[PDB]
DNA sequence: AAAAAAAAAAAAAAAAAAAAAAAAAA
DNA sequence: TTTTTTTTTTTTTTTTTTTTTTTTTT
């Protein structure tokens, strides 16, 4: 399990950031590291929490994201173009070239 | 435990305002204990009314508050003068500038004590909105908090951006301050800048600056000691008329300017320019319009501008 | 089943009000329903004054006094009206509708909140100090019996998770053990905001009072912290659900981390007796539920031409036509000052701006103009800054020395309510895509002068400390005001000797403007006369060719253009750069000067509303550069 | 009437270690 | 001037134990 805060660049200047929880299953563990900036494709879900209903006072639900795809964007400004999860990886014809 | 003025109050206010010399009477009333120093009392009486305030769409808001700085030899009676003007004014705060937080005069986002929550607490400049704020020990105020006053005396607003809160408040107050020099005397030979230990812009932006001097004079020393001992010896001053008159003049009255003020003001400024910055003329206008609010009127004339220029040139004399 | 009679009268009266008002015969509310049908909206707006004239307030006062009990009938009547006049708004791709009231006659403060208005329709005002996330609230629940597998739907919930009691089939006997069908259930947006009293309503000595306002539906995120907002809605009361028997063991009978007040231990009157409570005591507190919120404190040409009206469109195109327009614009800037036309021209060029370009290799070319204005005191240098901050959008004002920890770039501060390191905003950061007006630029701290070495050119701030590492964004133009060293300008020393800035920082300023006053008998008379023509007539003293709004519209229209360079313009540019480099002799002139000349040429071209650049523009930019060196 | 299960009851806080600022001086 | 000096600021609770006394449930 990991926690994603909003990136400082995306956050409007002077406002508090928001955070969410992400569940990483097998084959996706230890890919992301604490401190990096990441892009996650996943499914947005809801669940019932007793404490959340007790504190707020209304039947509100908790949300969490089950991660499907992970792409690293730490230091990358070429995200404007390019296709794929890793732009530093090659195919067979590219190695032959 | 421990407003809504009646018509009779209006009538008595009118008949008192019909006095031949209203200037000197409330000159002596504000500080009964203070002997001599009539000129600083004149300036404070003019400050307590303030020139008219205006904010037109194109040019924007123009200030109508008078700022006064008292400084000089260390054992005069400036602190008692400030504590006198504290009570007369309706809404004001008397806090020294010796220490406290760097934003202690403005908003400071603080954690609530009773509940683990967030509270926005305003400072002393915001809490003196629409009145006169008295600062004591101006020379001990820290280099980092000084800049705060700079935005207060320039734009009359304070902005806070902390803990996810970005907002602006309103200061719109008047600054009366008292300071002390370095050493036991203010030697006239050296100029003002070295003694007072204050940045040139901060001293410059004050509308009136008064120097209080103490020289060993037999007549003055005897006269001072005489009335001091007479006060200690056990044997024309209104009590609350000033507060009601101040409120009436501040809440209902708005003077205007006529060409009679034009003719005197332009030539007076030019004659002063025969090192008077453009700040000087906007200082004369404020003082003249504040004098016009006194001796209750609805328009300025020659007497008000003459008194204003006399005051601002007697200030230059020191 | 027992039914109500007054509720039926209110329901039919609301239907009549919706169907019949028509006062502008326009059918304003039917026009609104048609607009919702075409735009697919989910909320209606009803004005109180409009309702304040039908039935002489008999319906309005009935709705106001008992809004809580009359809302179900109002929605029921709205459903019939929608069905009769627009069936398409009866189903989604049913839309849970909302009714928004506004324009109430009187407003209340937070300290007028008493328990005798609970359930009534009110309007309040306050300053927002905290907002939360947009959480989903359970509106219409759906369950399935564990044994029968029968489906129950539309189980209303008030303040806690409520499951059904009797199975749909009386043959089944089941009191519990249901399974929520989270997919079939309907949800809604939910937000909690904290507000406090205004600065004027606070007494001389007071600890500010607070309140909890609930925003729901389409009203989320419309209130931002630090702003002053007027809310309107219904005053409700919220019980403590923890002692109402919440299903899970997670509540654990009021687990606490802090100590409750001993003063109100037994003093807070709690009611007992109810079977659900048991031997417990139920407690209440007052909160507010809001239905309407108000606040009381694109370079694409085709889309731009759509918004403006026909009269505005014709006026703008007639404005563009005249060839004297440029000479007029420099006169419209800051009409409340005397002289300094060059400063006005520079400010206008700064506001128009230059084009931003990106190379295939990924390096960004700057398109922001920085101006520095210097001179001896009392030269009206601080009036220009106020005019810009009042007239330019997304602009901020600041001084050299700053009291804040994040003085001008950024600071790293721990979370007040979280377990992470956050980043505060300096004046440079709070001005992204805007102008930052710096005053008293001389007395800056060296750790800030070195910090601005990145913001002026790369337009970024990059920090790396123990807590956080980030590359922030500061794409801001800078207008700076500075005083000469020593107090007064010397008319034989250069800009360098009189100023204190270093060559790195000095070379990053596009324009330098030295403004000097002179003490002669005649000009002083004109200046005094001009400054004193004000204070008698606040509006007729100054007369510019264009008002503030016309200039503000023209700037936005002109910024849509993006000029290009012609064939002869490039040759003239390289020739002028070579001549300037020759005249310098490399100490003050670099490539940055050529880039700044390109930027100034593009801005001057944007001024004339021309998409092509003529060598006359480069000549003007060259003259402007030469005038400041 | 007699079993099996399920929570309340917490409370507490000084004393030390590490890191970033905002004032002092050879 | 770049060195040393200096205040100071959150850092804290997620855990416990077997009785003793309550409600359900054959
Ligand atoms: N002109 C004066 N009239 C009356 N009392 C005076 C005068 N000058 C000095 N004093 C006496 O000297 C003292 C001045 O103290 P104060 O001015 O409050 O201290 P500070 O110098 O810190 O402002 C007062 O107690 C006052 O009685
Ligand atoms: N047209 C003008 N020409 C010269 N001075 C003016 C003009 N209009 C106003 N002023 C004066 O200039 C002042 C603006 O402050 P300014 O001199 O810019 O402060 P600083 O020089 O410290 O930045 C105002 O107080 C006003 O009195
Ligand atoms: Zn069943």
């Amino acid at each position: 399990r990991v926690t994603l805060q909003e990136a400082p660049g995306t956050v409007p200047p002077g406002r508090l950031p928001r955070h969410r929880e992400v569940i990483l299953l097998a084959d996706l563990v230890d890919v992301s590291k604490p401190g990096e900036e990441v892009e996650v494709t996943g499914i947005y879900k809801n669940n019932y929490d007793g404490n959340l209903n007790a504190k707020n006072g209304f039947p509100v639900f908790a949300t969490i994201i089950e991660a499907n795809s992970i792409k690293r964007r730490e230091g990358n400004t070429a995200n404007e173009g390019e296709e794929g999860l890793d732009v530093f990886s090659w195919t067979e014809e590219e190695e032959r070239e | 435990k421990v407003r809504q003025i009646t018509d009779q109050d209006l009538a008595k206010i009118r008949e008192v305002a019909a006095r031949e010399d209203l200037y000197s009477l409330l000159a002596r009333s504000i500080a009964p204990s203070i002997y001599e120093l009539e000129d600083v009392k004149k300036g404070i009486l003019l400050q307590l009314f303030g020139g008219t305030n205006k904010t037109f769409t194109k040019g924007g808001r123009y200030r109508g508050d008078i700022n006064i700085l008292l400084c000089g030899d260390p054992s005069t009676s400036k602190s008692q003068i400030l504590q006198y003007v504290h009570k007369i004014t309706p809404r004001g705060v008397y806090t020294s500038g010796k220490g406290s937080s760097a934003v202690g005069l403005t908003a400071y986002i603080t954690r609530d004590v009773d509940t683990k929550q967030l509270v926005l607490e305003s400072g002393a400049l915001v809490l003196s909105d629409g009145g006169v704020c008295c600062i004591d020990e101006f020379d001990k105020m820290s280099d980092s908090t000084r800049s705060v006053l700079h935005e207060v005396m320039e734009q009359q607003t304070i902005s806070i951006a902390k803990a996810g809160i970005i907002t602006t408040l309103n200061a719109r107050s008047s600054i009366l301050a008292s300071a002390n020099p370095i050493g036991s005397r203010y030697n006239p030979n050296l100029p003002v800048t070295e003694n007072i230990d204050l940045p040139p812009p901060l001293l410059s932006r004050f509308d009136l600056v008064y120097l209080v001097l103490d020289k060993v004079d037999e007549k003055n020393d005897r006269e001072l000691a005489k009335h001091l001992t007479n006060l200690y010896l056990e044997d024309v001053l209104p009590v609350e008329f000033l507060t009601m008159y101040i409120s009436y003049a501040k809440e209902h009255i708005h003077p205007i300017i006529t060409e009679a003020a034009k003719t005197e003001l332009v030539r007076a400024y030019v004659g002063m320019r025969k090192t008077a910055t453009t700040r000087q003329l906007e200082s004369m206008i404020r003082l003249a319009e504040a004098h016009a609010k006194m001796k209750l009127k609805n328009v300025v004339e020659l007497e008000d501008v003459q008194e204003a220029v006399r005051l601002i040139r007697s200030a230059i004399k020191d | 089943k027992v039914d109500d009679v007054t509720g039926e009268k209110v329901r039919e009266a609301f239907e009549q009000f919706l169907e019949d008002f028509s006062v502008q015969v326009e059918k304003v509310y039917r026009a609104q329903i048609e607009f919702m049908k075409i735009y697919d909206l989910n909320t209606i707006y009803i004005d109180y004054q409009h309702l304040s004239m039908r039935e002489n307030g008999a319906l309005a006062m009935a709705i106001s006094e008992q809004y809580y009990r009359f809302l179900p009938f109002l929605q029921k009547g709205l459903r019939r009206v929608v069905r009769k006049y627009a069936p398409e708004l009866l189903n989604t791709s049913e839309r849970v509708f909302q009714i928004s009231f506004f324009n109430l006659p009187t407003v209340h403060r937070i300290r007028d909140i008493r328990s005798e208005k609970i359930g009534s329709l009110l309007s309040i005002s306050g300053t927002v100090t905290r907002t939360s996330e947009v959480r989903p609230e359970l509106y219409k629940a759906s369950f399935t019996c564990d044994m029968c597998r029968a489906i129950v739907d539309n189980v209303e919930q008030s303040f806690k998770y409520t499951e059904p009691t009797f199975c749909p089939n009386p043959s089944c006997e089941n009191r519990a053990f249901w399974t929520l069908n989270v997919t079939r259930s309907r949800f809604l947006d939910w937000q909690k905001v904290r507000i406090q009293e205004n600065a004027n309503e606070i007494p001389t000595g007071s600890m500010p009072r607070t309140l909890d306002v609930i925003l729901r539906g389409d009203s989320v995120e419309r209130a931002k912290p630090g702003d002053r907002c007027k809310f309107t809605g219904v005053e409700i009361v919220v019980p403590d659900v923890t002692q109402l028997g919440l299903p899970g063991v997670k509540p654990s009978s009021t687990l606490d981390t802090r100590g409750i007040s001993k003063t109100t231990e037994g003093l807070n009157s709690g009611v007992t007796g109810l079977r659900s409570l048991g031997v417990r005591d139920l407690t209440y507190k007052i909160s507010f539920l809001a239905c309407h919120v108000i606040s009381i404190g694109e370079r694409d040409q085709e889309v731009f031409l759509n918004s403006l009206s026909s009269d505005e469109i014709n006026e703008l195109k007639e404005m563009v036509k005249d060839e004297h327009i440029y000479d007029k614009l420099v006169r419209s800037i800051a009409p409340a000052v005397f002289g300094h036309e060059a400063v006005k021209k520079g400010i206008l060029l700064q506001m128009l701006g230059g084009v931003h370009k990106s190379t295939v290799e990924g390096i960004k070319l700057r398109g922001d103009i920085n101006i520095c204005v210097v001179g001896d005191p009392s030269t009206s240098k601080s009036q220009f800054l106020k005019y810009v901050v009042g007239f330019a959008p997304r602009s901020v004002y600041t001084s050299g020395k700053a009291s804040s920890a994040a003085g001008l770039t950024a600071a790293v501060v721990r979370d007040e309510e979280g377990g992470d390191y956050t980043i505060e905003a300096g004046a440079l950061m709070l001005a992204d895509n805007g102008i930052c007006c710096i005053d008293e630029f001389d007395k800056m701290d060296i750790s800030d002068q070195v910090a601005i070495h990145e913001a002026m050119e790369q337009q970024t701030i990059s920090i790396a400390k123990a807590g956080i590492h980030a590359t922030l964004n500061a794409r801001t133009s800078i207008l700076a005001a500075a005083n000469p060293v020593g107090g007064r300008y010397n008319r034989k020393l250069s800009l360098r000797g009189n100023l204190n800035m270093t060559a790195p920082i000095m070379s990053r300023f596009d324009l330098f403007f030295v403004i000097l006053d002179d003490c002669n008998e005649k000009i002083d008379t004109e200046l005094a006369s001009h400054i004193v023509d004000l204070h008698m007539k606040r509006d007729e003293a100054i007369e510019p060719p264009f008002s503030a709004e016309q200039l503000r519209r023209y700037i936005k229209y002109a910024r849509t253009f993006k000029p290009i360079l012609t064939k002869e313009a490039r040759s003239y540019l390289v020739e002028k750069y070579k001549e300037l480099r020759k005249d310098d002799a490399s100490y003050r002139i670099t490539v940055r000067q050529l880039e700044s000349m390109i930027r100034l040429s593009e801005a001057i071209a944007r001024a004339n509303c021309v998409d092509e650049i003529t060598p006359s523009f480069i000549a003007e930019a060259y003259d402007l550069l030469r005038q400041s060196i």
